[PDB]
């Protein structure tokens, strides 16, 4: 062990995060493409880095969902929180969503193409909400490019997903000052 | 062990130009820990870059770096008369404690000269006490890749020269050599015709040198 | 806005004051208490990271117990609280340096001094990261060098008011 | 004063003996920084060999020096120390002091060096040279003198008294196997004047207290 | 939330800490070195324009050397930052003095006291304005009265602990 | 953020600082004034209520003689500036008291210790409630003991200073 | 020179905040009615304080803007953190844009008429913006007038604009905070 001035005994210590899981989201990453937020001891909410799209359409019928409030409340925060924390976003074409029966289906078209796209402004609010082991999902003054398609969040299952990094809330809770921040008028 | 590896090993370029030095790390590191130091011949080592970017205090901006994950970058933008030197990467972390590249020499580029052949007979002196030097002089000559063959009547030697260049002409940028053929007297009289073959990019075609005993 | 979340725990301890994480709270550990010296820098210090965890399982910890558990798990608590207890400017700051390839704080890994006789220790400090790599100790070991020396400074400063 | 590593120690030992470098701090606070060795054997390149953390808990080895080397450091004098035992003939190098402080919030450098201490490992006596010429055989020819078989370094050779200076190569010394230096200092001149002047290579040895002076002539 | 950026600049230097002003961030002015006691201040102090503009300067330079520039300047990362270099209601008490005709700090101008021979620096000072016109040394000379003296106190505080 | 608001109000007094509050700002009471010393650690302490008051009936006094009354009120200027005023997360940290059962600062009763022959006053803290209920004396009397040992450390440190 | 205690000289210091011209935006002021808050080397922003109107029409098409998206992203920003900063906005027919082509061009109707006048929003919004140089522009609780009818916000060019005041930062970085502050539900 190492002693600092002969007395001092150099000491560490690691703190169990998943101890907040009932006051707090936890994010965690599975893989380079499966990243997770945790909600408690059964919800949560599943980031995905991926080709494969899940919704053709470009509606997102929030007004509509909203309405018939079938969906995890607060699942639903995160997402306004993950949104309203995108830099300058401006292609609402680029956001698809599904919210039939209460569930969580939300997409970002990453292709609708460097500081300037719109994947940008989403890889960005990805990179700080999960910050723990993001680094693997991707590799120029903060702005990311990434050759993945799209970017897709949908409510899961509590399971083992913190495969590759151990749950933090910090990811969460330092975004929560970005929201409405760089948000365009309309 | 971490092992740095600059390249290229010598840098030729002509003053004001672009001189871009690299350093390829072993493993993957923190450019937090990666610098750079200029080392003339006269003086201690000194601090150009540290944190992979930061220039320090003295260095004249034309310096910069840059790099991450393995490739490290040091620029020279404009390459001044005192530019030319060496250079050492740095990374301080793992194992060795302090690690350091092999460093990179940046020269003057010239016109291409040859290399003007002088052989020297041994003295009578030398042979009185017992051994033969006998020498090869390459004059003035640029780049300084320079190949001596020693033949004593007609035989590759091998294993009995030793060489020294001198630092490159402050003037014109120009390289000499010496080729020291050390033997016995015994083994000096037993052969009577010595040679010196230089082959040199500036020669026409390799020149040889030669004399005889007496 | 400025943080306020107050720690309490002296309940049965020599003197008031101080944190001990619970073995619950601490990775693959045992219970780890630190005293009212380290820990009462808390309530000043603007920038230590670990202050900000302390407030944070503290709260955890509260909350838990003083309120009763909602059918489904709501954020809304931590929503309205997290400025009271984290500076969000601090991991503002460690946000900006990971951006910069400078190391920074993940927030999960601490280390500090311990005496080997008497047990004192220092507040802890966080163990610094870039692209996944955890620095090595060698990397801030005049850090730990000073961090010793403000201990002999309080240990000397202790002895002198202990008449 | 200025910011400066004054540098100490340094010379010459058998193989197996000992000798200690030191090197001593001026006009910075010599407590709050981690110090380092560095040496530069010949022809090689820069290469680390010991460092101490600022208060003295932690000293680090490259593993060619591990048991032979203690570094050591004295805040109250403001000194650095650096005891090579066991030396071997491969630990002939120059060796530098430099400060370095290793916290979160510097990169880690070595910004303040020492001058360079020269530390030569051999079984050689000192010996004066023995200087033989190069004899030249239309344009210009070549002549010298050859400063063979002297130990240790330097030497000093001049033409004709210091006032021949142009077209003058002195060559670095060569370390022959027998653990002697040797050497060539040539000079182009115009072959017209191989008759009418006279030209001497002035060899000064200053570590065997010899001074030697040669006519170099043709033939 | 409260401001976590920290200063580095000890390259080079006789002692850790301070900061320099190169001649690029005065105005017609050669570069300026102030020294660990008065800079170190600003890791503490939570009123001082001048350590919120260091905080600004040093990301700047910061921000420029380590990342790449973009092809068309983005103000995403002073946006994402601003908070963690200044304290944005520093300069709501500078703009609520304005509106109250009371004078206030433009954060371009500042003032410091200098030892004639040792050099020794304070912590430069806003000089105040309002309606366009700055206020005269007059105005607040029992303000640099009383700086002279912390810069007595503090050289008295030196030569007790250098022995 | 962080609170910057300075309190003025030094005018005629025996030496400068403290802050008086006017029988117009207290409840059925005459003029109350506090000292440099009590007040001098609003400018630093970032959890005291009393303190976050200070700079409101401040902002308030100052809003009013220095601005124009305008024909309807306007609560434009308060939004604009409450906090540089306030440390809105030390109420926060209040209400999640409040919501938690445990005993909680409204803001509006605060207790002071007060020498009988010098008449020297400690800084004013705020006095707890609970559902309605406010705390006894009784509930914190140790606290204001250690206030008591804090003022004869105070006065103390005086006394060595006035030499 | 001043000498205090015999020893210690006044001395002061002047920052030169262009050094931050790539970082963040910088407001001055060219005279009273023409206001400068540029970006960078290349591009900028003109307030402008005018009886001549530019927009004779009453549409803000920001929907159809932000499809486009051929504007400037970084002046796109200000102008949103600029309107977003008006307290107690309420009269959107005194608000006219022109996105075309990816030029901004914002005009403010100041004549729509002491507190409860639009034009007393948007001049402490501007006054706080140009903060530097803007006690020329204007001579109440806050509350300002101006017998001006319009302020009109449009792109330019990188110029010698700094002709009255020197740039700074402050007036930009201290708006920041006003975003979405005293704002109307609607
Ligand atoms: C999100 O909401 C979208 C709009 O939702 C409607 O409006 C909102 C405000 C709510 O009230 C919501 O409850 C409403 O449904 C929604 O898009 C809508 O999708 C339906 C399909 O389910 C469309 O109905 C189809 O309409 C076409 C004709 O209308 C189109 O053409 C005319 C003329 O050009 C336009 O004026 C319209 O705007 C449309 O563009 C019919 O031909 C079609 O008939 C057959 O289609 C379905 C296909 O399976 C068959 O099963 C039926 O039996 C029919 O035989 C439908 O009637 C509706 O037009 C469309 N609206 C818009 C504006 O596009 C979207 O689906 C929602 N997304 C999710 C994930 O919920
Ligand atoms: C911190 O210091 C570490 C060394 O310090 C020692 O260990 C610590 C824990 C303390 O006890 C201290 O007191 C000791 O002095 C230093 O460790 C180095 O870490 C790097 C990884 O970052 C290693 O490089 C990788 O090595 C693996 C393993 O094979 C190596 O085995 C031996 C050591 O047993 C080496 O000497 C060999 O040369 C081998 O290289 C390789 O698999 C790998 O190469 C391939 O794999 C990666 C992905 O896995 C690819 O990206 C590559 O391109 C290759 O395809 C790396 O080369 C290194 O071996 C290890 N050294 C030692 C001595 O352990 C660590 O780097 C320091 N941290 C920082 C941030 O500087
Ligand atoms: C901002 O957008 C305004 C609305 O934009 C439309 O809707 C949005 C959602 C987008 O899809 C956008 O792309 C659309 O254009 C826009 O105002 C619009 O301006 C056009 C003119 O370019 C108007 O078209 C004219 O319509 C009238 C008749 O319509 C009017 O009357 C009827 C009946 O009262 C109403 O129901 C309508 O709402 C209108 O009030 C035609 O008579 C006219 O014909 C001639 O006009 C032009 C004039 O130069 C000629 O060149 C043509 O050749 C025609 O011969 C036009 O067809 C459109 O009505 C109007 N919409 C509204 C709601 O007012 C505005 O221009 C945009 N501003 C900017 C700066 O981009
Ligand atoms: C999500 O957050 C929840 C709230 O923080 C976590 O709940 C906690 O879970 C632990 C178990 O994982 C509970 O432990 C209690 O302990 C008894 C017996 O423990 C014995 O051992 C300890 C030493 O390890 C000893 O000190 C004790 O005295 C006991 O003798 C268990 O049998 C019970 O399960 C009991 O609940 C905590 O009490 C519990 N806290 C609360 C407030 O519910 C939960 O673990 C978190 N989830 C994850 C995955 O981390
Ligand atoms: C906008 O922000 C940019 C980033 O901060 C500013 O860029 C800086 O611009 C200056 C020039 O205006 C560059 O200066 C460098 O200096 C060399 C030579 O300078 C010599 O003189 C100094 C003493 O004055 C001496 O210390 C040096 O060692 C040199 O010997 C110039 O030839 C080059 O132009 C060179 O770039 C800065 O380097 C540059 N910084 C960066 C990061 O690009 C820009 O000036 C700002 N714009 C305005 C209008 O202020
Ligand atoms: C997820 O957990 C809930 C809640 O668990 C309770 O609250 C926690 C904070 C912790 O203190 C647990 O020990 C508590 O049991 C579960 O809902 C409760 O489940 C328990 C049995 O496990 C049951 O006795 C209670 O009646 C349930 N309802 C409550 C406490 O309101 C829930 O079952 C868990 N879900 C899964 C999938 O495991
Ligand atoms: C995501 O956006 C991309 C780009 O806008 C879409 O790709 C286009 O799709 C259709 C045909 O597939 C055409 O408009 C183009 O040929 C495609 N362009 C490119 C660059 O791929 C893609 O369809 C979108 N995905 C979804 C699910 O809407
Ligand atoms: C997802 O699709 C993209 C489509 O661009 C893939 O990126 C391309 O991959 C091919 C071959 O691997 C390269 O030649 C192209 O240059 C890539 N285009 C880029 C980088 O823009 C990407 O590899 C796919 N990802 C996965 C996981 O399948
Ligand atoms: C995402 O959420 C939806 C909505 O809660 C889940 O679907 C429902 O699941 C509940 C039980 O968990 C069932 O009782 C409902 O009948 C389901 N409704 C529908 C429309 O499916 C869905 O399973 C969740 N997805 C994941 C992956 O967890
Ligand atoms: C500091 O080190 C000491 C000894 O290494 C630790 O003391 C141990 O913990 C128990 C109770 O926590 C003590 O009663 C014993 O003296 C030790 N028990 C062992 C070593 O089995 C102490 O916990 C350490 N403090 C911290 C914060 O890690
Ligand atoms: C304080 O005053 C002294 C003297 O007025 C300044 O020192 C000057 O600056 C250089 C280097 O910066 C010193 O080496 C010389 O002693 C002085 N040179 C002159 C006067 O030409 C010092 O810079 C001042 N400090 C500040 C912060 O202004
Ligand atoms: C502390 O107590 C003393 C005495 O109880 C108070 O002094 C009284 O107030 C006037 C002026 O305010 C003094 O001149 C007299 O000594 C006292 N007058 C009385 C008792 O009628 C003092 O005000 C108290 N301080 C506070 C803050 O309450
Ligand atoms: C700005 O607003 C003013 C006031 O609403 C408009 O002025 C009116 O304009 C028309 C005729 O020009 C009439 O409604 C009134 O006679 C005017 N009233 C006043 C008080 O001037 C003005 O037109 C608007 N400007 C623009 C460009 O829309
Ligand atoms: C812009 O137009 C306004 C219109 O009101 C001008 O203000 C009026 O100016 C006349 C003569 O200068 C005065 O008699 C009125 O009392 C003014 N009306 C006010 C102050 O409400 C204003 O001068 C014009 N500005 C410029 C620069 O031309
Ligand atoms: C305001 O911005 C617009 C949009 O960028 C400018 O107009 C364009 O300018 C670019 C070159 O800068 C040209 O390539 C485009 O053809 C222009 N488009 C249009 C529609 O004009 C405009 O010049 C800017 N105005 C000022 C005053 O700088
Ligand atoms: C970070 O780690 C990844 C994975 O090991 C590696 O590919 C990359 O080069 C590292 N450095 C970076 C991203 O700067």
């Amino acid at each position: 062990t190492s002693l600092y001035k002969g007395v001092y005994e150099l000491q560490t210590l690691e703190l169990n995060m998943e101890t907040l899981n009932m006051t707090m989201p936890l994010s965690c990453t599975k893989n380079n493409s499966h990243h997770y937020i945790m909600v408690g001891n059964e919800t949560g909410l599943e980031l995905t880095l991926t080709n494969t799209s899940i919704i053709n359409h470009k509606f997102c019928n929030l007004s509509d969902a909203h309405k018939k409030n079938l969906y995890d409340h607060a699942l639903m925060s995160i997402i306004s929180t993950f949104h309203l924390s995108i830099p300058n976003f401006n292609q609402y074409e680029a956001m698809s969503c599904d919210f039939n029966g209460g569930k969580i289906s939300v997409q970002y078209n990453l292709s609708h193409s460097h500081c300037g796209t719109v994947a940008n402004g989403v890889l960005q609010t990805f990179m700080r909400m999960a910050w723990g082991g993001s680094y693997i999902a991707l590799d120029n003054w903060d702005c990311i490019m990434t050759s993945y398609q799209y970017l897709i969040i949908q409510n899961t299952t509590w399971e083992d997903h913190c495969q590759f990094s151990r749950p933090s809330p910090i990811g969460y809770l330092c975004l929560l000052s970005q929201r409405t921040r760089d948000i365009y008028i309309s | 062990d971490i092992v740095l590896t600059q390249s290229p090993g010598t840098l030729s370029l002509s003053p004001g130009e672009r001189a871009t030095l690299s350093c390829r790390a072993s493993q993957s590191v923190i450019s937090y820990y990666v610098a750079w130091y200029q080392h003339k011949g006269g003086q201690a080592p000194r601090l150009l870059i540290y944190g992979a970017s930061s220039r320090a205090t003295g260095v004249p901006d034309r310096f910069s770096g840059s790099g991450s994950g393995t490739d490290f970058t040091l620029t020279i933008s404009s390459l001044e008369p005192e530019d030319f030197a060496l250079y050492y990467c740095q990374y301080y972390g793992s194992s060795p404690l302090w690690a350091f590249g092999q460093g990179t020499k940046v020269e003057i580029k010239r016109t291409v000269a040859a290399p003007s052949v002088f052989i020297f007979p041994p003295s009578d002196e030398q042979l009185k006490s017992g051994t033969a030097s006998v020498v090869c002089l390459l004059n003035n000559f640029y780049p300084r890749e320079a190949k001596v063959q020693w033949k004593v009547d007609n035989a590759l030697q091998s294993g009995n020269s030793q060489e020294s260049v001198t630092e490159q002409d402050s003037k014109d940028s120009t390289y000499s050599l010496s080729s020291t053929l050390t033997l016995s007297k015994a083994d000096y009289e037993k052969h009577k015709v010595y040679a010196c073959e230089v082959t040199h990019q500036g020669l026409s075609s390799p020149v040889t040198k030669s004399f005889n005993r007496g | 806005g400025t943080f306020t979340w107050t720690l309490s725990d002296s309940e049965g301890k020599d003197t008031p004051g101080g944190y001990c994480l619970t073995r619950w709270m601490l990775i693959e550990a045992e219970l780890k208490c630190f005293g009212n010296t380290a820990v009462a820098k808390c309530n000043e210090k603007h920038d230590e990271e670990f202050c900000d965890m302390l407030r944070l399982f503290d709260f955890n910890k509260q909350a838990i117990q003083r309120l009763k558990a909602p059918a489904q798990t709501s954020i809304q608590l931590i929503n309205k609280a997290v400025n009271a207890l984290i500076n969000d400017q601090l991991c503002m700051k460690n946000h900006l340096r990971d951006i910069m390839g400078i190391p920074y704080c993940n927030y999960s890994k601490y280390w500090y001094l311990n005496h080997t006789t008497t047990g004192r220790t220092s507040l802890p400090k966080c163990w610094l990261v870039s692209n996944g790599s955890y620095l090595n100790e060698t990397h801030f070991s005049d850090d730990i060098e000073q961090q010793a020396d403000n201990m002999i400074t309080e240990m000397l400063q202790k002895e002198y008011m202990e008449r | 004063d200025e910011v400066q590593l004054v540098q100490s120690g340094g010379g010459l030992v058998r193989p197996g003996g000992s000798l200690r470098l030191s090197c001593a701090a001026a006009g910075f606070t010599f407590k709050s920084y981690s110090m380092n060795w560095v040496r530069q054997a010949p022809g090689r390149g820069l290469e680390w060999v010991s460092s101490i953390t600022s208060g003295g808990s932690k000293t680090y080895y490259a593993d060619v020096v591990k048991g032979r080397f203690t570094v050591s450091r004295d805040n109250a004098k403001q000194s650095l120390y650096l005891q090579m035992n066991s030396l071997r003939a491969e630990d002939t190098a120059i060796y530098f002091c430099a400060r370095s402080l290793h916290s979160t919030s510097q990169p880690s450098y070595m910004d303040v060096w020492g001058r360079k201490i020269t530390v030569i490992v051999s079984s050689a006596s000192t010996k004066g040279p023995s200087v033989f010429p190069l004899a030249p055989s239309g344009g210009t020819a070549a002549l010298g003198c050859l400063v063979k078989d002297y130990f240790p370094e330097p030497v000093t050779v001049s033409w004709n008294s210091g006032a021949l200076t142009s077209g003058v190569h002195t060559f670095p010394a060569v370390l022959q196997s027998s653990g002697l230096y040797s050497l060539s200092s040539v000079v182009t001149v115009p072959s017209s004047s191989l008759g009418t002047q006279t030209y001497i290579c002035n060899v000064n040895h200053k570590p065997s207290n010899t001074k030697v002076d040669k006519r170099v002539e043709p033939k």
